[PDB]
DNA sequence: AGCAGATATCACTCAGCACGA
DNA sequence: TCGTGCTGAGTGATATCTGCTTTGGGTGGGTGGGTGGGTTGAGGCAAT
């Protein structure tokens, strides 16, 4: 009775927003001309409230029996609308109702993790957090056909669980039905029944908002259909649920513990992604202009750190890391890496470490590690099982983590050689070999590491030869395609110049705050210095939509600089090598990129080059 | 069990399927002359090809006599139409040319008598699988066919672990990957023949799943009527056993997304099929994608999250001198001349090791490389283990 | 679903007597 | 002392219903054991 006014009420509220009727007209013809799009309706809660404030307030507060009449309705909507002329028998068949989506504001049902308390049961609610575990994929089983072949009829069965539903209703065993009513024999129709993907995934609050002194709490969750590979571990997520409770939890007289609540998950509508900015007209037209600048280079490595004085060298270096170089593979099988390595071995307090932090920050993906916090399987990947599905499996590591990212190591000199050997064989090779519990495969670590390190004495020393005071291997050493070499020097007008722009910056006040105050969503659908959003725009721009080749004038520059570098009697810091030449070529590259030319020019190959020298002679 | 109306019916494409064999040509009958060549003892193994049920779809099309698209029907659900084909076979089986000895197979003796006390019986049967002596197979469509007629192969398009969902389950489809572990060959039961201390007679099961629950009293006319309560004891001479094969594939380095882990999916090899996959070999798999379903208190407990494997169909597999030589060994990198043809004389490795007396000189000429960092030692390493056909390539 | 213990309702054996032989 | 029922309650027996529990995994525990399985990773300790 109720739930027929109900799918009434969400039937005219979709009339009257042509918008979702119109989606569904377009979703409906895409799927006919043809790779298809899930069966899923983003609706704005606004727009509901708007409408009817009762039928918000009850899918705010009782999503169990509001949800399923609006899907229903929808359902109804676009079956109405589909002209298909022939129905094929799975599609007959098939079990594939309309699914609905949220969006908009959520008041106070904006919640993390930590805030998810009981009194939030059984109502619509949003978590914001990090993802840290991913169940396998695995089929599910709700409705069964089979045949009988004397009747020459299809009888079907419809199974129901805790998850799939989100009104309770009576467990139905898999079991497959194998005799009909009368005693006739029925043959299963596996290719006319229909299944459904599950995944669990659980959502870790993130570690900067949890209170002092409290390890971060986390939440399952679990995902359906179309959102069953929409994540990965390591992602900022905002998912949409409902919040529910499953089990006897001890209730049972079989559980003696008389002291063990019950359990509880979330069934989530939406994943959505909290990495990617996009680009429009207008910042494509401004990236491009400012990319037409001659000193643009120069800008952009000013722009990076702007509380950092000094390190304009290693500015740059960060820069064209982050830009990256072109990856090239041969068909005789060599792999040639464009990604830089950076490398800083300095006296204490000297900006390092805020350099890690910083540009751990502006990646788009970066992940960060110490010395001593980390470990070689830490690192690689972990052998672990499914809770799930009870089946052996990998977990991704450090490494693995941020593939085509960037990795950051603080105290790198602080490390053991067993887990030394880890970053060799991934800087190496750039792939991960696992050899545990019989797993054989071979996983994809394409990141750019950059890492900074102290010497043995903890002071550099200029009399000493530079083998002496690092103490990380060559072999180690020589796959860094940059190393820098800081350290404090005294001297009046630089150190008055530091003390003052420290001064300067210590007395930053945020907006909206008065003098002397301690520093403590809305929606959920939704030689000037560069504003970081904009670097990052422009990053993601030069290295999505540019590829450099190379070309003869800076071919011709790179070999004279080679030769001249390599057979000189002045000393440098680092030995020459062959992988210096694959080096001042990524550069050139690099900086090919940061003009947004399809070309390398003459330009980027003397800025390597003048980069290269700095950074081994000084 | 509330009832569907689904738009197929079986009836008219077992005709289909019929006809399909019976008339086809591509001399006679290439489907009546492997029927020809099973009976002979000659064939152990039938292979339908969808190209040629296109083929034979758009022939009675063109003839006006347009027949029901039974190409789309085996691709959308395979289960039934192996035992569909298996049955139009049987149906039109031709007899033996070539005389065999009947008499010495155990089920032509049982079976014939079994027809004997049957025939006693009658003046006062089996199971079809148990008298099959053949596995049927489908291969896919192939895309040129496919794109010859104007439609599209899904059957033949390769897919990646990841790629293969719930909503495939049930179709003919085909995985691309390397196989990363096989089992060892094993027999899997399908009849089970039991006998009757008391009665003399002989009771067949037929198992179609992972589990089983063998026969303990009888069920014969004679025991029933005469109450005799006898015992039901397993033959494994007349039983009909099928080899099977366990195989693992797993997702090339290409196919897996950017920060994702490889993911595998189990294989299944039943029939003549088995050997045909070893470890470390890319493949194209074609198989029927179905479900494992549970037993017992598992069943119950596990809920309703199923297991999946592939049912193998077809498997395709994947491909002066001395200074010549030299240079030849790594184009790539910098000449130097003696480094290859130490590297050429290691390879080689020309030996006579026959001294007989207890020892015999070692016939390996060994190689070792040593240099500051810079040279090419990596990529000397790389090719000439490329190259080699036993060289393993290590990492300290 | 299968298995082990148990209840209760199902027949069958020795028991013995009346008639007559 | 044979044959044919009629009586009969005793001594069965076998055709017939009433309650576990299991898989393996912490949605049974550590007053069921670690020689019935799980089991790779981190951590602290002594001999080295
Ligand atoms: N050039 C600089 N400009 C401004 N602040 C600086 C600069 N160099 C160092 N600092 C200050 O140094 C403080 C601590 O130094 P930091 O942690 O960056 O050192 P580090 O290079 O990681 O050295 P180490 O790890 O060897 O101690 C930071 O708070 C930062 O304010
Ligand atoms: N003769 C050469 N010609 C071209 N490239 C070369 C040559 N020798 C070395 N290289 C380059 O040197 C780079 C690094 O050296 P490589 O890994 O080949 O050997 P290696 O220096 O002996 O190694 P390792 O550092 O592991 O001891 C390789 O990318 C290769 O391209
Ligand atoms: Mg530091
Ligand atoms: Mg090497
Ligand atoms: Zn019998």
């Amino acid at each position: 009775a109720v739930f027929g006014d109900r799918v009434r009420r969400f039937q005219e509220f979709l009339d009257t927003f042509t918008s979702y009727r119109d989606s569904v007209r377009s979703i409906q013809v895409y799927n006919s001309n043809n790779n298809i799009l899930p069966h899923r309706i983003i609706i704005s809660l606004d727009d509901l409230r708007e409408f009817d404030r009762s039928f918000w307030s009850g899918i705010l507060v009782e999503p169990a029996y509001f949800i399923p009449p609006a899907e229903k309705a929808l359902t109804d909507l676009a079956d109405s609308m589909d002209d298909v002329p022939h129905p094929n028998a799975s599609a007959v068949s098939s079990r594939h109702p309309w699914k609905l989506s949220f969006k908009g504001s959520f008041g106070a049902h904006a919640l993390s993790p930590r805030t998810l308390t009981a009194q939030h049961l059984n109502k619509l609610v949003s978590v914001e957090g990090i993802v840290t575990k991913t169940s396998l994929v695995r089929p599910k089983l709700i409705r069964s056909v089979h045949y009988a072949a004397k009747t020459g009829r299809f009888h079907y069965r419809d199974y129901t669980d805790a998850t799939t539903t989100l009104t309770t209703r009576i467990p139905t065993p898999a079991i497959y039905p194998t005799e009909d009513t009368e005693g006739n024999k029925l043959t299963t129709e596996y290719g006319y029944s229909t299944f459904i993907d599950h995944q669990r995934i659980t959502v870790q609050e993130m570690p900067e908002m949890a209170p002092a002194g409290q390890l971060p709490r986390s939440i399952d969750v679990i995902l359906d259909d179309d959102l069953v590979d929409k994540t990965k571990p390591g992602d900022r997520v905002n998912v949409v649920g409902v919040f529910k409770s499953l089990g006897a939890g001890g209730m049972n007289q079989s559980n003696s513990n008389t002291l063990i609540g019950f359990k509880t998950l979330i069934l989530g509508n939406t994943v959505y992604p909290l990495a990617r900015q996009m680009l429009t007209d207008f910042d494509i037209r401004n990236i491009n202009k400012l990319s037409k600048k001659k000193d643009i280079f120069d800008i952009l490595s000013q722009s990076l750190a702007p509380s950092i004085y000094g390190h304009d060298h290693i500015k740059k270096a960060i820069l064209l890391m982050l830009m990256g170089g072109v990856e090239k593979n041969l068909e005789n099988g060599s792999h040639l890496r464009g990604d830089i390595n950076i490398l800083m071995v300095g006296d204490p307090s000297t900006a390092k470490s805020q350099l890690l932090r910083f540009v751990l920050n502006t990646a788009s993906l970066a992940i960060a590690t110490t010395g001593r916090g980390s470990s070689g399987v830490g690192l690689t990947a972990a052998v672990t099982t499914d809770r799930e599905t009870g089946e052996r499996r990998l977990e991704a590591g450090a490494m693995v983590l941020a593939d085509r990212g960037v990795v950051c190591i603080d105290e790198f000199d602080k490390m053991t050689d067993v887990d030394r050997v880890a970053i060799h064989e991934v800087m190496e090779q750039q792939t991960v070999t696992i050899a545990k519990a019989g797993i054989h495969t071979t996983l994809n670590a394409r990141c750019s590491v950059i890492a900074a390190a102290n010497p043995v004495f903890g002071q550099y020393d200029v009399n000493r030869d530079p083998h002496q005071n690092i103490a990380l291997p060559d072999s180690l050493l020589s796959r860094f395609d940059l190393l820098f070499v800081v350290t404090d020097d005294i001297n009046e007008i630089r150190d008055r110049s530091i003390s003052e722009h420290v001064l300067r910056t210590h007395r930053y006040l945020p907006p909206g705050y008065l003098e002397g105050e301690p520093v403590r969503s809305l929606a959920v659908g939704e030689p000037k210095l560069v504003t970081i959003p904009f670097l990052r725009k422009y990053v993601q721009y030069a290295k999505e939509r540019v590829i450099p080749q190379l070309t003869q004038e800076a071919i011709n520059v790179i070999v004279k600089n080679y030769t001249d570098l390599r057979n000189d009697d002045n000393t440098k810091k680092s030995p020459i090598t062959a992988r210096t030449l694959e080096t001042l070529i990524r550069l050139a590259t690099a900086h090919a990129k940061v003009r947004l030319s399809k070309t390398v020019n003459k330009v980027d190959a003397k800025v390597a080059a003048n980069l290269l020298r700095f950074a081994l002679l000084g | 069990l509330p009832s569907i109306q689904l738009p197929v019916d079986y009836n008219n494409l077992f005709n289909e399927i019929t006809d399909f064999l019976v008339t086809f040509k591509q001399k006679g009958p290439k489907y009546m002359a492997m029927l020809q060549k099973v009976a002979n003892r000659e064939l152990n193994s039938v292979i339908i090809d969808l190209d040629d049920i296109l083929q034979y779809q758009n022939e009675k099309f063109l003839q006006g006599t347009q027949a029901d698209d039974l190409v789309s029907a085996i691709q959308q659900n395979a289960n039934h139409f192996t035992e569909l084909f298996c049955r139009a076979i049987d149906n039109n089986m031709p007899l033996p040319t070539k005389e065999i000895d009947y008499k010495d197979d155990v089920l032509d003796v049982i079976l014939n008598q079994r027809r004997l006390r049957n025939e006693r019986m009658l003046s006062d049967l089996f199971p079809p699988n148990l008298t099959r002596r053949y596995f049927l197979y489908f291969k896919p469509l192939s895309q040129n066919c496919a794109r010859r007629y104007r439609k599209k192969a899904i059957s033949s398009k390769p897919l990646s672990v990841r790629q293969i969902k719930g909503d495939f389950l049930g179709q003919l489809i085909t995985v691309r990957g390397i196989i990363t572990r096989v089992s060892d060959v094993k027999p899997a039961v399908e009849v089970i023949a039991y006998t009757c201390d008391q009665c003399g007679y002989e009771v067949f099961q037929e198992v179609n799943s992972r589990t089983f629950t063998p026969l303990s009293e009888c069920t014969s006319e004679e025991c029933s009527q005469n109450q005799t309560k006898g015992q039901l004891f397993m033959s494994t001479r007349a039983s009909k056993f099928s080899a099977f094969q366990e195989c693992k594939i797993q997702e090339l380095s290409q196919q897996v997304p950017v920060g994702h882990i490889p993911r595998s999916l189990n294989i299944h090899v039943n029939g003549t099929l088995v050997r045909s996959l070893s470890p470390g070999d890319i493949v194209d798999v074609t198989g029927i994608f179905l479900p494992a379903p549970y037993t017992g208190f598992k069943a119950l407990k596990a809920g309703l999250l199923t297991e999946t494997y592939l049912e193998a169909q077809f498997v395709r597999q994947h491909k002066d001198v001395y200074n010549r030589l030299a240079k030849s060994i790594a184009p790539e990198i910098y000449g130097n001349l003696d480094v290859k043809k130490a590297l050429l004389l290691l390879l080689v490795g020309g030996v006579d090791k026959r001294v007989g007396d207890g020892m015999k000189i070692r016939g390996d000429i060994n190689v070792c490389l040593m240099g500051d960092p810079g040279v090419a030692k990596s990529q000397l390493l790389k090719a000439i283990c490329k190259i080699s056909p036993r060289g393993v390539y290590t990492t300290g």
